[PDB]
Formats: C-alpha cells, sequence, structure tokens
C-alpha cells in the first residue's frame, strides 16, 4: 500500500509498505528516498509519536494514510 | 495590544535546561516570573532530553507550549526551542494562553490550526510540584513520573516531610 511521509519544509515522499511493516522498515525507506539517517528521524501519526518496536498494524496506519517526520532533538 | 522583539529564557549549563523550561513556563503562568525555581540538578548527554520527553511532559502537565521545529504554531503562546544543544523558551507576552491540540504541541500542525482558550483553571493543580518531584529522574522517564503524580497525588501538605 502507499502511504505518505510530509517533512517539516513540506516536502511529501510516497512509499510503497505493507501493514506489517516495523516502523524502523518505514524508517530505512525513508533513507533510500531522501538520505536522512533513520538516527535522526522521528515519525508522528496525528499527534502519536511512533516507536521503533511497533508495526504500522499497530498504529492503524492504512493506505493513503499521512505521516510526519521529524528531526530528532536533544538537549 | 501589539508588542515587538523577542523574550525568551534561557536555562542553566547544569544539564537539566528542558525540565528548567518547562518549569520556567509553569512559573510564568503561575507567579509572573520566567524563570526556573528547580534547583539546579547536573548530569551528562546520555541523560540529555529529548523532543519526545518534552512532548510527553508538555501535554501531561497541559501546557500551552509548542516545541518549534520549523513554523511555530500561532496559538502557542509558550515556543520551546533548541539553540545549538540548549532548550530555551520564547513567550508571546500581549496574548491569552491557548489550549493546544497534539500537532500543534509537537510542531508539526498547518496552516490554520485551531485552538480554543486555555481555560484559566486550566494548568492542573500541582503540576510544578510534580514536574520537581519528577525531573531528577532520567529523562526518558520525566513524563511518567509526572503523569503518576498528578493521576495520584499524595494529599497531605507535607508529604515530602513525612517521606523523610
Ligand atoms: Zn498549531
Amino acid at each position: 500500500m502507499q502511504i505518505f511521509v510530509k517533512t517539516l519544509t513540506g516536502k511529501t515522499i510516497t512509499l510503497e509498505v505493507e501493514p506489517s511493516d516495523t516502523i524502523e522498515n518505514v524508517k530505512a525507506k525513508i533513507q533510500d528516498k531522501e538520505g536522512i539517517p533513520p538516527d535522526q528521524q522521528r515519525l508522528i501519526f496525528a499527534g502519536k509519536q511512533l516507536e521503533d518496536g511497533r508495526t504500522l498494524s499497530d498504529y492503524n496506519i492504512q493506505k493513503e494514510s499521512t505521516l510526519h517526520l521529524v528531526l530528532r532533538l536533544r538537549g | 495590544v501589539p508588542t515587538c522583539g523577542i523574550t525568551t529564557y534561557s536555562p542553566p549549563t547544569d544539564g537539566s535546561c528542558g525540565w528548567h523550561v518547562l518549569a520556567a513556563i509553569m512559573n510564568r503562568m503561575i507567579n509572573g516570573d520566567f524563570t526556573s525555581p528547580l534547583t539546579q540538578y547536573n548530569r551528562p548527554e546520555d541523560d540529555w532530553a529529548s523532543d519526545y520527553d518534552l512532548v510527553q511532559a508538555i501535554q501531561c502537565l497541559q501546557l500551552p507550549a509548542t516545541v518549534v521545529r520549523n513554523r511555530a504554531c500561532p496559538n502557542a503562546k509558550y515556543l520551546i526551542k533548541l539553540n545549538g544543544v540548549h532548550w530555551e523558551v520564547e513567550v508571546r507576552s500581549g496574548m491569552a494562553p491557548r489550549s493546544l491540540p497534539r500537532e500543534c504541541v509537537v510542531g508539526v500542525c498547518s496552516e490554520g490550526c485551531v485552538a480554543p482558550p486555555y481555560p484559566a483553571d486550566g494548568l492542573p493543580k500541582r503540576a510544578l510540584e510534580a514536574l520537581a518531584s519528577a525531573y531528577r529522574l532520567p529523562s526518558d522517564c520525566v513524563s511518567s513520573g509526572i503523569a503518576d503524580f498528578l493521576a495520584n497525588p499524595p494529599p497531605q501538605e507535607f508529604w515530602t516531610l513525612d517521606k523523610m
């Protein structure tokens, strides 16, 4: 299925994924499309901050869904 | 009334800057003093606070605050920013606080985002106390600490002295 990922600059990436795919998989795909290291990626879905362990299924991310890509900040 | 210029709180360089930022937001809300009343607490890189930690904490304490990524949420009274590696916070003085949606808090909201007025009795009573009880935990646990406190708060006025 297709999902969309929106960067902070308002770019829209289109990904091919399965509901089974883990958040880590999605990050790896984003890297392949954008050259953003997973190390510094955080994915948001309707405000809910996604976590590496879980799948798209677990977060209810279906076809056509839009995620927001955010840069990890530590201070 | 329209105002100009930027009003910023920069925490000390103790290693707890993010938590000081939240503390200061609440300290201004409650007492008009835009600064941290938390006692300084030293820690290294591996106990720094993330945008994840700060977002969770903002939601627990129910603050009119966003973490600014790129666009600042127009409805956020308090703007949290990572300045290099130092968490700082700006405040919009001439503006009533607004209760922010989650996307607004996280700072991934879109042009047109809406938020209703923050209720006067809107800051959880003992929010600042909850943060004070929690902040010296590992940063990835601080929000859990706050949530636990607020959910089941110690009722005794001098509970800290009791616990000693
Ligand atoms: Zn917003």
